[PDB]
């Protein structure tokens, strides 16, 4: 139910949602369904 | 290839 732009893939890094929308081609940092 | 920012 989220965004069918998403590229699904966790940052083991830090714990981010490195999420990344292949429409401009771009990996967000973040969790659109969280906070953090 | 996107996976894992950290750097970035």
């Amino acid at each position: 139910k989220l965004p069918p732009g998403w590229e699904k893939r966790m940052s083991r890094s830090s714990g981010r949602v490195y999420y990344f929308n292949h429409i401009t081609n771009a990996s967000q940092w973040e969790r659109p369904s969280g906070n953090s | 290839i996107p996976e894992t920012p950290p750097p970035g």
